[PDB]
């Protein structure tokens, strides 16, 4: 069931997590007034490659899912497994959990800075 | 386990609202078009023939067409897209002489100048003794004439190859953004909307430069709609769009002469010769019979916000400058100014021919406001005729009953009878959430 | 045997995949008419991140070479393994898939998204 | 202990070794006289890219730390583990090996070549 | 540097007369005539 690009953006986290490839796919797509195109597409990689920094400098590198060793804390917003994903959309999710976004991109980046170190040891 | 880790999911639905860098998009048949560039569309992008299209059921996001930022830059792109138009177009610093003007053959009421006039030659020498023909409305005397911007702005002619013609113009979004399209009959611009749908470019909006008449624009649904900013308060315009068209036609029925006067070396400016015909003026026709059921539409909308048993009363504009009292437009090159004093002289209580309207005309404009200095646009060979649909009205309150007039002036409200029902957000791919998993 | 920038270009496919990184190597390279090489300059590294972009959502992210679990139609110029990687070219074998690259490149994105969503079932 | 970028500038290779993510965090960041920044920003992501794409046709991608099946040549300075990554910092060590550098880049991307075709045997 | 690689068995068909580095070369030098002509002395009036 190929909804389209955002298709499942009112679906259900666990709904929409079919779509994700979906949504990744058309993320990059392939004188005046000509230059602003280019100040506009400019524009539309560094968006591209300051995510994939992110998605690089965490356990991730590899696209679309992916795990880590940070514990969840319950103060951000303590729902349950089939509260979240069976009861909640991306957009709805991500408004609870906006303040908590900066807090927890740094543990991510530093729980994998951790791992790698002592990957160096045990080769 | 019963222990929860965080994991990042990359390409989720989850956009926030924000303003990037929009682009043109505009067919191909519209670059066979040419004429040497008509318009904007030069290195501008094509249209590809695959109107995408996502209904995002389920969704419901909030619209605001009265703080929408696609106005602000398709007006601001308008404006600039004029003067790159004018830079290397022929410059009338030279055209400032003192013009010895008379009436038209006529036998009354004067309208237009026989002017006569010295001119630079193509060489520093010897002057030129040639004449003109401009309406009353582009010169004015000094206690003899001049033009009527001489005292203002340094002037500029607009060039004869570039065609003034509204050619359809989709905007777009870059990578990382997309762009909602509210897919309901009823919607006042403002509130959320229950059936969302995703595009990446929107449907053609031909850049109609117009005042009080809304012009070839897109019909609404269902009923007429009534949108406002506050309808409590009367200093906010009233946009109104209608469902069924109104036909108007307008002629400019004098088969005129174009003189070419060269100014060399190269430069050349474009008069008006003599008149060959009869002395008529410009009007456009509204059929009787289609104005009088639009306008009943329009007023039982116009209950549903001013009282049941409202009287509703319309009168033309109050006054001021000229662009505002009267429907400004172009039709093949030419302005005209047309007097809307009997579209709008209607009581209406609780409950076959045309109308001719008179229109001038003026050849030295100063369009949106103050933007693109002057611009002579050249004279127009023969008879223009051209059809145009009115679509929606300009309105505005005054301070029982309540009356309504027509207005405009500022050129950022022509764009949001079109640009109602999109909005613009970027595309933030990541979020975080917990499941059972750990590496 | 360092032959250079599509050294093997008359080469096998297979003797021509000895070179895959000697054509991937120089592929990124590091007032008007100064222009001219910026406007060209970015078109060359969107060229470079639309490649790497179907590489990332297919089973490769990691470059040169990449296997996937999506079954060869025999439609697609039924030729044999000594008929393709020891007689034939990389400029001729796209020649008789180039109506197929289309309708292949769903599949891989398409196959790798099944295998990540049973990837995080099995975590 | 956050040091910040080039934090551990005079710090051992050792030492600068905790900090290597926090020098790569900074490393992309996210009419005239507004394109001196239009083409500086440009320079800003092609020094990423050229940068990354020496880190993917290696035996690296995933980021930071990375081996290689390359042999130290005793030639290119002959110090000791306890005499490097003790005793010497990241600034003076690259003065001892920037003649070498190029030398060295080669091998990491031909040892490189030559395990992939041989991973593709044995699959 | 001048890198140059002789693709052997290589046959690849040219055309000279359909060739776009023309197009680009011929309005490339035509607007290097007018950049360079743009900031110099106008005789306008040398019409005398
Ligand atoms: C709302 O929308 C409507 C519909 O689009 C629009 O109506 C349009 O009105 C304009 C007048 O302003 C029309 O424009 C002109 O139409 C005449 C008539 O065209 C005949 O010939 C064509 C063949 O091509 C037939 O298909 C057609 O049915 C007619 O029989 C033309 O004579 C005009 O052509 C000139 O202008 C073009 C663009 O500006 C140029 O491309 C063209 O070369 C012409 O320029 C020159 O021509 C001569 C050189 O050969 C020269 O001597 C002249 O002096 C001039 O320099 C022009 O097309 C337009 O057709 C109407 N739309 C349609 C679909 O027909 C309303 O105007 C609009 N409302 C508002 C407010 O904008
Ligand atoms: C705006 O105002 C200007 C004023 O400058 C008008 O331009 C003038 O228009 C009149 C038209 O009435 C022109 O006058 C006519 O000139 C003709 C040209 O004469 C030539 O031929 C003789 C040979 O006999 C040559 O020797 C001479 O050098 C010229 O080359 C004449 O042929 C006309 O004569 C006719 O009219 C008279 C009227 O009394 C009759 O008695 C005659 O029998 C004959 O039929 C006439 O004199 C004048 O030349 C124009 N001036 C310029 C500078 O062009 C515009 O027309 C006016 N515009 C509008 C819309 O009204
Ligand atoms: C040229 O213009 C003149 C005017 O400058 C025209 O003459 C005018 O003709 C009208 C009628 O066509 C006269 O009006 C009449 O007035 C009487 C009242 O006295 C009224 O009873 C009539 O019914 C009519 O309305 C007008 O007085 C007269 N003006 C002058 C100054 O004589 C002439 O017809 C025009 N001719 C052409 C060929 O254009
Ligand atoms: C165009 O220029 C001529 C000059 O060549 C003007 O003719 C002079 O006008 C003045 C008064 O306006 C007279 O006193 C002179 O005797 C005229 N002849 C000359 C100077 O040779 C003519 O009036 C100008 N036409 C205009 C301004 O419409
Ligand atoms: C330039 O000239 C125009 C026209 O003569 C002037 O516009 C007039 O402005 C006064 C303001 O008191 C109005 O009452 C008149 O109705 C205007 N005239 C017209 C024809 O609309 C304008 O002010 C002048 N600009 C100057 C002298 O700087
Ligand atoms: C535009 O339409 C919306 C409804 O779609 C109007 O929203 C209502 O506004 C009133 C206050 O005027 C509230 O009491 C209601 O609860 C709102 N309902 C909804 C469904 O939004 C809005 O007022 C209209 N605005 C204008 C200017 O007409
Ligand atoms: C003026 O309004 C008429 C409405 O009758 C428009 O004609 C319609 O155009 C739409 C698409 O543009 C078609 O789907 C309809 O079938 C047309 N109506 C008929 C009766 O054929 C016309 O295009 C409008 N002109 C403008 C906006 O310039
Ligand atoms: C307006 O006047 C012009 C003359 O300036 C007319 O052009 C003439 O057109 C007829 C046929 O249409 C030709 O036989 C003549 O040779 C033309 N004359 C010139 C000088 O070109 C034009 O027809 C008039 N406009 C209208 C609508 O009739
Ligand atoms: C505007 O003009 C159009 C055509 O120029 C008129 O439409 C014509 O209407 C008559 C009957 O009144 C028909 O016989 C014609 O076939 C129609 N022409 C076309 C092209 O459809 C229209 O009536 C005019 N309307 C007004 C208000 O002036
Ligand atoms: C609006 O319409 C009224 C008539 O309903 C016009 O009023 C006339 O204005 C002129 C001034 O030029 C006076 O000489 C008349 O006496 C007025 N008539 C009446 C009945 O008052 C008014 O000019 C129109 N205004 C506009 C901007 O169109
Ligand atoms: C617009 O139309 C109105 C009415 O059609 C015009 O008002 C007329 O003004 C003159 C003054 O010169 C009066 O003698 C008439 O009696 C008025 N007409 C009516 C019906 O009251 C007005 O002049 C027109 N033009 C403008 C610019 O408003
Ligand atoms: C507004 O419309 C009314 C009629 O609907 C016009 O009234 C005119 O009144 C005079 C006498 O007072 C009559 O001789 C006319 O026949 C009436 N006109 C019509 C069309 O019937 C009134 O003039 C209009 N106002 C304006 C400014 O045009
Ligand atoms: C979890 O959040 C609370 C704030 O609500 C904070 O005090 C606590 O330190 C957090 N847990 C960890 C492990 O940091
Ligand atoms: C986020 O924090 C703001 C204050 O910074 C607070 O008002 C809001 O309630 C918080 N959001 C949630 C979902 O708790
Ligand atoms: C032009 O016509 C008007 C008509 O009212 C008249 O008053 C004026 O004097 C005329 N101009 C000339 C120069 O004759
Ligand atoms: C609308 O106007 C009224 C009166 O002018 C004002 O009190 C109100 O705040 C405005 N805004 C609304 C009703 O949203
Ligand atoms: C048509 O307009 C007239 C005013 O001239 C009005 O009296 C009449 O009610 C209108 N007709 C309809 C059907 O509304
Ligand atoms: C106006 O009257 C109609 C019937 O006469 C009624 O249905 C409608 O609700 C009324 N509008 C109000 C009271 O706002
Ligand atoms: C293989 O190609 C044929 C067309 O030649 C098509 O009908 C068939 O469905 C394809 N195989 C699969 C598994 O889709
Ligand atoms: C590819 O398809 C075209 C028609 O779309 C056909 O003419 C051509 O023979 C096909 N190529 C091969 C190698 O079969
Ligand atoms: C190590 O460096 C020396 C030069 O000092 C060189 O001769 C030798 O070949 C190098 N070792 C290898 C394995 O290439
Ligand atoms: C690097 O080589 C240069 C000559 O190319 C030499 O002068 C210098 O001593 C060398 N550096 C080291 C650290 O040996």
């Amino acid at each position: 069931v190929f909804l389209g690009f955002l298709g499942a953006a009112g679906s259900t986290m666990g709904a929409a997590s079919m779509t994700l490839t979906v949504q990744a796919r058309n993320l990059l797509s392939g004188t005046v007034w000509g230059i602003k195109q280019l100040q506009a597409r400019v524009l539309a990689v560094e968006r591209y490659l300051r995510d994939q920094q992110l998605l690089g400098i965490w356990g991730c590198s590899g696209k679309l899912i992916c795990c880590t060793n940070v514990p969840w804390n319950s103060s951000w917003s303590n729902r349950n497994l089939s509260e979240i994903w069976d009861n909640m959309t991306w957009l709805q999710w991500d408004k609870e959990i906006s303040n908590y976004t900066q807090i927890i991109y740094g543990l991510l980046e530093e729980s994998q800075n951790q791992q790698e170190k002592n990957e160096q040891d045990l080769l | 386990a019963e222990n929860l880790w965080v994991t990042v999911y990359y390409g989720v639905p989850v956009w926030k609202d924000a303003e990037t860098t929009l682009f043109c998009a505009s067919d191909a048949k519209a670059y066979e078009t040419e004429k040497h560039n008509v318009w904007a569309t030069h290195a501008c992008v094509p249209t590809d023939p695959n109107p995408q299209e996502i209904h995002l059921e389920n969704v419901t996001e909030e619209f605001n067409m009265w703080k929408n930022n696609m106005v602000e830059q398709m007006h601001t792109d308008i404006i600039s897209l004029w003067d790159q138009s004018l830079k290397p177009c022929v410059k009338l610093t030279p055209l400032c002489v003192t013009l010895q003007c008379t009436n038209v053959t006529n036998n009354m009421r004067g309208e237009m100048k026989n002017c006569s006039f010295n001119m630079t030659t193509e060489l520093r020498d010897k002057k030129q003794k040639v004449y003109s023909l401009f309406w009353r409305l582009d010169v004015v005397q000094i206690n003899e004439y001049r033009l009527i911007n001489c005292n203002t702005s340094a002037c500029t002619q607009a060039c004869p190859k570039v065609s003034f013609e509204p050619i359809p113009i989709h905007y777009c979004a870059p990578a990382g953004f997309a762009i909602l399209k509210c897919k309901d009959k009823k919607f006042n611009g403002t509130g959320p909307c229950p059936s969302v749908s995703t595009v990446q470019c929107t449907h053609g909006i031909k850049p109609v430069v117009s005042t009080q008449l809304l012009l070839n624009g897109s019909l609404a649904e269902e009923e007429v709609m009534i949108r406002s900013e506050n309808i409590t308060n009367n200093a906010k315009n009233i946009l109104v769009q209608f469902n069924t068209p109104v036909q108007i036609n307008c002629t400019r029925p004098m088969n005129m002469t174009r003189k070419s006067i060269r100014i060399g070396p190269g430069q050349a400016f474009y008069a008006l010769g003599d008149i060959i015909g009869d002395i008529r003026q410009a009007h456009c026709n509204v059929s009787k019979a289609t104005w009088n059921e639009t306008l009943g539409k329009v007023v039982k909308q116009l209950r549903k916000h001013f009282g049941n048993n409202t009287i509703i009363r319309f009168a033309n504009s109050s006054g001021g400058d000229l662009e505002v009292t009267t429907h400004s437009f172009n039709c093949g090159g030419e302005f005209f100014y047309c007097n809307t004093s009997g579209l709008f002289n209607s009581t209406w209580i609780s409950n076959n021919d045309s109308i001719t309207l008179p229109c001038r005309m003026k050849q030295i404009i100063n369009m949106w406001q103050r933007i693109g200095q002057c611009m002579y646009a050249p004279p127009i060979q023969g008879v223009i005729r051209c059809v145009s649909n009115i679509t929606g009205l300009i309105l505005t309150r005054d301070g029982t009953t309540e009356t309504f007039r027509p207005g405009g002036g500022d050129m950022r409200d022509n764009w949001r009878s079109e640009l109602y029902k999109y909005k613009v957000v970027k595309i933030e791919p990541l979020g975080v959430a917990p499941t059972r998993c750990k590496r």
